[PDB]
RNA sequence: CUGCAUGGCUGUCGUCAGCUCGUGUUGUGAAAUGUUGGGUUAAGUCCCGCAACGAGCGCAACCCUUAUCCUUUGUUGCCAG
RNA sequence: AAGGCGGCCCCCUGGACGAAGACUGACGCUCAGGUGCGAAAGCGUGGGGAGCAAACAGGAUUAGAUACCCUGGUAGUCCACGCCGUAAACGAUGUCGACUUGGAGGUUGUGCCCUUGAGGCGUGGCUUCCGGAGCUAACGCGUUAAGUCGACCGCCUGGGGA
RNA sequence: GGCGUAAAGCGCACGCAGGCGGUUUGUUAAGUCAGAUGUGAAAUCCCCGGGCUCAACCUGGGAACUGCAUCUGAUACUGG
């Protein structure tokens, strides 16, 4: 059902009185592949435990996105602490035009055609949050018509 | 040195001895020399067989070695011929006639010597130490052991500098003297030196001391 | 029961001074009297009736409710109301991670049977008094906090907070899970994380008893089949 | 010969009292709470308070000797009559 | 306005705020060049010089001490007219407009209430602390925003070399 | 894109040229908006077809050449 995927693994350190003790961090993106997406950032003493730690949190912290049939509704921009993302709906056959930690999360989410661009610091940890906020803040024609008070054909 | 051997700290409380007899030191030295010889001969012979432990009793003008093993069939043989074959050598090494007993050990993955064994074989056949130790500890926890602690040290994975890794599950009260802390050692002779393995298996709290 | 007149003589007027009022409480507060904000019953009552209706709507069907009123004076009233209405409650310090950390508090809940065997059976008969005293002391300490939720088993369905500013910890754990909360707030509280807001006094001895009686009556009337 | 490849064993901090983990929470994140604060102690011993809830290695106890009394059995050990 | 300003009195004068009243009718904001002011230190002229104190003399610690410490001590610090225009000239935050939850104050007006106490209810000007939303890499800002804008000027584009 | 702390608010104030500018009406229509004409060479790019056995290559038509000048109107905004 889900399309869980690990993005990248990082090795952190922490000095103590006896010395330095290492640790591992894992970032994962999960989703049903149709309209849902979620991210998980876990940390553990070892790579195999950290990936599962990230996966569980990603599974239980998913976000539903009101996407189009194969793309996203309208072009959007998301702003985070250090990463800015711009996503534009492309046509059929283009593919997931993205890079870094954006193409994986976009393919897991369900979209198949989108032009994505990253501005600022292109770190995965911030860019994942930026690209999920960009999909969370956008709305559908039905959703905007609901608050407008008119019909989709009227607000075409 | 940090830790004392957990067997000979509770041998007088909860743990049994591996050699039960008496001497007035007129023959004590030769008795242990004989015990050492028979133990090393048995260890060298029953290599494929997973021998759990070797207890020795020495009554008057006779001996009785009660080997405990996980797979007794290999030592037994068809129609009990192999035991008769390997009994005469023990009898003539010890002088007095022998009577070898064999005891099957239930739950072969819950014995300290057995779990310390075959991990050296995995290292010899180049099985990763981390996954080997993880499988051993998880199998021991699943079988019913309340606590397992496995340490592996020395030239792990054929690196350049030796280290010491360890895993632990449940609880291993090494300081208490009212629990089964069955512990044994083993070594692996790899292509780049020797690797030491230690295993502690806490099963339960034996109330009342010795004799149940 | 829910009449406007009874609350006036019970005392709901004085909630807190005008220096502690929360800025986003303007609509519920009618005015200021003696530098003390006074709540208005004309809007206190209809929202309380709506909350009671929605709560008995869940009470009629299956669902467990919590009664978080962990005050220094309302503890006995909360316990009595919960015992009368045959529901669960907590009458001591709210253990952080009681709902979001159920995976670990279930062990504590399940450990006042095999650990209370020292008191109900003694093992043999109060075995090893020297450690039996420690065993019974820890047993008492363990259920002192969670004695009212020992029969739950599963996660609750609805929440009732008496002090929605003093017990924001419970509200924080309820919000990320997604269970309705019919909380009563004061003039110094935040109606942001709570799902149903009941403005009015909560630290008065008589007002809390009146609210507990009303909620017990509605929950035992919704489920009376 | 290489303890600057090691296994095993051992000394030191120190018989100091700290060292960590699971879940939860907080901060994007290194990380923090838990382990701090108040009494208390030989002590992370206990209590209270507190986004903490529990557990493991640990601090103690169980183990050995001795300090009183009772009982079982008196030779090679003792002499109330 | 900034620099900055502390006994008292007199003389001349700039600036700010409030109660009520009428007109002038966009006359309004910013500003490259330009001008003016501009801490202290510094220089020229003519004086003054109690204390303090660069330079300098002696003593002392230190292996050495051209310093920190001690005893003296010149310029300077002071006055008037002149010259430079430098500072962590700091709120490291350029001027103005309006919008966007609160609490505790400080100073200074003003309306009304029995002013029995620095009694209360409103409204203005300046300023301090805490803090919500929001912003920021974080610290932190937070109605005197570092929150969302509008008008203008200046500056930044790797560290040294500079 | 930024100027509190990484580089970035002149030390401050006045002010010329310049930049912008509260609110209503009428007028002009300069910018702006609509339509038309001429021109914006051929060549080149793109789209639809053809010829070289395919392609490179050549070629027909269309579109485009984002611009300028003139004429005829629109008056909300900026401008007089
Ligand atoms: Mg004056
Ligand atoms: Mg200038
Ligand atoms: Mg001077
Ligand atoms: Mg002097
Ligand atoms: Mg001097
Ligand atoms: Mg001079
Ligand atoms: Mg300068
Ligand atoms: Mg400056
Ligand atoms: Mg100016
Ligand atoms: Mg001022
Ligand atoms: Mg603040
Ligand atoms: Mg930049
Ligand atoms: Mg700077
Ligand atoms: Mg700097
Ligand atoms: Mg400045
Ligand atoms: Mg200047
Ligand atoms: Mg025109
Ligand atoms: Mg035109
Ligand atoms: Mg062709
Ligand atoms: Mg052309
Ligand atoms: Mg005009």
């Amino acid at each position: 059902e889900l399309q869980e995927k690990l993005i990248a693994v990082n090795r952190v350190s922490k000095t103590v009185k006896g010395g330095r003790i290492f640790s591992f961090t894992a970032l994962t993106v999960v989703g049903d592949g149709n309209g849902r997406v979620g991210f998980g950032y876990g940390k553990a003493r070892e790579v195999p435990a950290a990936i599962q730690k990230a996966m569980e949190k990603a599974r239980r912290n998913m976000i539903n996105v009101a996407l189009n049939n194969g793309t996203l509704q309208h072009p959007v921009k998301g702003v985070h602490t250090g990463s800015r993302v711009f996503m534009q709906p492309a046509s059929e056959g283009t593919g997931i035009i993205a890079g870094g930690a954006m193409r994986a999360v976009l393919e897991v989410a369900g979209v198949h055609n989108v032009l994505a661009k990253a501005y600022g610091s292109t770190n995965p940890i911030n860019v994942v949050r930026a690209t999920i906020d960009g999909l969370e803040n956008m709305n559908s024609p039905e959703m905007v018509a609901a608050k407008r008070g008119k019909s989709v054909e009227e607000i075409l | 040195g940090q830790k004392v051997h957990p067997n000979g700290i509770r041998l007088g409380i909860v743990k049994p001895w591996n050699s039960t007899w008496f001497a007035n030191t007129k023959e004590f030295a030769d008795n242990l020399d004989s015990d050492f010889k028979v133990r090393q001969y048995l260890t060298k012979e029953l290599a494929k067989a997973s021998v759990s432990r070797i207890v020795i009793e020495r009554p008057a003008k006779s001996i009785r070695v009660t080997i405990h093993t996980a797979r007794p069939g290999i030592v037994i043989g068809k129609k009990g011929e192999d035991v008769e074959k390997l009994r005469k050598v023990v009898a003539d090494i010890a002088g007095v006639p022998a009577q070898i007993n064999i005891a099957e050990v239930r739950k072969p993955e819950l014995d300290a010597k057995l779990v310390a064994d075959s991990i050296t074989s995995q290292l010899e056949r180049r099985v990763m130490f981390r996954r080997a130790m993880k499988r051993a500890v998880q199998n021991a926890m699943r079988l019913g052991a309340k606590g397992i602690k496995v340490e592996v040290s020395g030239r792990l994975g054929g690196a350049e500098i030796a280290r010491t890794e360890w895993y632990r599950e449940g609880r291993v009260p090494l300081h208490t003297l009212r629990a089964d802390i069955d512990y044994n050692t083993s070594e692996a002779h790899t292509t780049y030196g020797v690797i030491g393995v230690k295993v502690w298996i806490f099963k339960g709290e034996i109330l009342g001391g010795m004799a149940a | 029961t829910v009449s406007m007149r009874d609350m006036l003589k019970a005392g709901v007027h004085f909630g807190h001074q005008t220096r502690y009022w929360n800025p986003k409480m303007k609509p519920f507060i009618f005015g200021a009297r003696n530098k003390v904000h006074i709540i208005n019953l004309e809007k206190t009552v209809p929202m309380f009736n709506e909350a009671l209706a929605e709560l008995n709507k869940i009470a009629s069907r299956k669902g467990k409710i919590l009664f978080v009123g962990t005050k220094r004076a309302a503890s006995e009233a909360v316990k009595d109301a919960a015992l009368s209405c045959d529901q669960f409650f907590v009458n001591h310090r709210w253990l952080g991670g009681m709902l979001t950390n159920w995976k670990t508090v279930r062990q504590s809940i399940k450990r006042l049977k095999d650990l209370e065997t020292q008191s109900q059976d003694g093992t043999f008969d109060k075995l090893t008094k020297k450690e039996a005293l420690m065993r019974t002391r820890e047993l008492e300490k363990l259920e002192n906090s969670l004695g009212g939720i020992k029969d739950m088993g599963g996660l609750p369905d609805a929440l009732f907070v008496i002090d929605a500013d003093h017990e924001h910890i419970a509200i924080k754990e309820a919000n990320n899970l997604g269970i309705p909360v019919f909380a009563i707030v004061d003039t110094n509280s935040d109606p942001d994380g709570v799902d149903f807001v009941i403005p009015g006094n909560d630290d008065a001895i008589r007002a809390v008893t009146l609210y507990l009686g009303a909620v017990a009556a509605t929950v035992r009337e919704g489920r009376s089949q």
